[PDB]
């Protein structure tokens, strides 16, 4: 059970750790974060009270190395750094855990929901979809651009998720538009499962981490690239049978986690209605039809 | 974006443009089987792609063969239409293509769209204008060249006749859109406006009547009485 050491608590701010969320008073004795699971990758984010524009977050894996925050009163933020120092860490950690300054990672026993929203989400796909090779973590908030919103500005700050575009050479074989257009397998299959993911782990990786970004951050680029991968293979009327299994567990447990009052602003009419009750896979998605139907008829 | 009454003029500049209405594409008679269900029997068609400031049409005809053995033939057609949109334009020489196609229904848009991702720099449109394209298959000429069709054929006709050398391609696209607005409304009716009078003929070379000015005056006033004596039917006002 790994540890996220704060240096203090400068300023009054909402502190998210995955799924979990405690508000945090100016100059709290508050030293961070213990009894985090390994085996998974962790989000630790940030509202400030005084300006809750501006969420923003590390996404980070404790098996990488010593992490821990400290506020930047130049930079304004709660910024994520690595301890190189093993023995100055592991001291660090005991002190604070002893002062019982630290909150513990609220885990339910029975409760597989992070392991069931980040199944396939690994840190180094995280690396290279936010580019900064110099940390072991990653940075994200509410407003970074993907490398898709750019085309339609700062390179170095853009979320590069895989562009998926329904109206693009890449997508329609010269020769086969209309089948191509109504019937998206091949661009499903052979341009990004074989061609640019490798596998489906890959594949819903990445959508694993558009929706956790598109939830915690409000991050709109996100939820576009979170909808856009769904809508992929419920158009596609060939997909293996293990892929459309996992992607109704995987779509389950997202929109049983997601906030019933963020609804409105992170679910898209148009893809859910065409998905569960026009696609090639309206009747293949049996969990997240009744979970849908149960929590968000008003959408549908 | 969409194409109205406020960017009208823009039909007349000297932007290459064509229009696009898939209304006679796929074409059916509908009719009782020997045990009496129902069944459609599919006729020839054509697509409508119309240079409004030149007056060449590109009419292809769309002939019955193409649907044979597939299914989805109204999704079919839009798709059709757009390939052969692609290939006219594929087949012109640079200086000639279109920088935008206005398709008449909005279900053109992505079909056409799909088929034209190699040429960017084509705007393709809507249009909020109510064009009667679709009465097309009532000037006799092209309708007896669709019928007549045993296999798929370009015909090439400039739906103008000579109209430019005397008036601007605003009015020639006003006169050809009020004669085909009111062949749609009533074509028994206005196909008599247009031959009640035997010495003016068609040229071989025409497919409207040699009208003097004074003529097309007489004819265009003919139309217009014609769409309101019928509009004073269909609503009884």
């Amino acid at each position: 059970m790994n540890t996220v050491p704060f240096t203090s608590a400068p300023i009054e701010v909402t502190i998210g750790i995955d799924q979990y969320s405690f508000n945090v008073k100016e100059n709290q004795p508050f030293h961070g974060i213990k009894d985090i699971p390994i085996g998974h990758v962790h989000v630790i984010h940030f509202q400030h009270a005084d300006n809750s524009s501006m969420r923003y977050g590390y996404w980070f894996d404790c098996r990488m190395g010593n992490f821990y925050i400290q506020y930047d009163p130049k930079d304004g933020l709660y910024k994520m750094m690595e301890e190189r120092d093993g023995a100055k860490f592991e001291n660090i950690v005991h002190n604070f855990k002893e002062r019982q300054m630290m909150v513990s990672y609220p885990k339910i026993d029975e409760d597989d929901t992070w392991y069931n929203l980040t199944e396939f989400v690994q840190m180094d796909k995280i690396r290279k979809i936010v580019r900064k090779d110099e940390n072991q973590f990653s940075y994200v908030d509410s407003s970074m651009t993907t490398v898709q919103e750019n085309e339609l500005s700062d390179p170095a700050h853009s979320l590069n998720y895989t562009v998926i575009n329904f109206k693009s050479r890449e997508a329609i074989r010269p020769g086969h538009e209309m089948e191509d257009f109504l019937d998206k397998s091949y661009y499903l299959n052979t341009v990004m499962l074989q061609g640019i993911f490798k596998n489906s782990s890959n594949y819903f990786g990445e959508l694993q981490f558009a929706f956790l970004n598109a939830m915690f951050f409000g991050n709109y680029g996100s939820s576009l690239q979170w909808h856009a991968m769904i809508e992929l293979i419920c158009s596609s009327a060939t997909v293996p049978k293990h892929m459309l299994d996992k992607l109704d567990e995987i779509l389950y447990y997202q929109i049983k986690t997601l906030p019933e009052q963020y609804s409105d602003i992170l679910l898209n009419e148009r893809v859910w209605n065409i998905c569960l009750y026009s696609s090639f896979q309206k009747n293949s998605l049996h969990n997240t039809e009744k979970i849908m139907e149960n929590k968000y008829p008003e959408l549908l | 974006g969409a194409m109205n009454s406020s960017n009208y003029a823009e039909l007349f500049n000297n932007d290459i443009k064509l229009f696009v209405d898939d209304t006679n594409v796929y074409r059916v008679t509908v009719h009782k089987t020997f045990e009496g269900n129902v069944a459609t029997k599919a006729i020839n068609g054509c697509i409508f792609t119309l240079n409004p400031k030149t007056g060449h049409l590109f009419l292809k005809i769309i002939h019955t063969s193409v649907w044979a053995g597939q299914k989805r033939l109204s999704q079919l057609a839009k798709w059709k239409t757009a390939e052969e949109v692609s290939a006219l334009v594929r087949s012109l020489p640079k200086e000639e293509q279109p920088k935008q196609i206005i398709v008449t229904r909005k279900a053109m848009l992505d079909p056409l769209e799909v088929h034209m991702l190699d040429f960017p720099n084509i705007a393709i449109r809507p249009t909020e204008l109510r064009l009667p394209f679709s009465a097309a298959m009532s000037i006799d000429k092209l309708s007896d060249v669709v019928m007549k069709a045993t296999e798929p054929q370009m015909v090439l006709f400039n739906i103008y006749d000579d109209w430019l050398d005397r008036i601007s391609s605003y009015t020639a696209f006003s006169r050809l859109t009020l004669l085909l607005r009111a062949l749609k409304t009533n074509e028994e009716s206005a196909k008599m406006i247009l031959l009640s009078d035997p010495t003016i003929t068609i040229k071989s070379y025409h497919l409207w009547p040699s009208f003097t000015d004074e003529q097309w005056i007489t004819i265009e006033s003919q139309m217009r009485d014609l769409i309101l004596t019928e509009y004073g039917r269909k609503y009884n006002v």
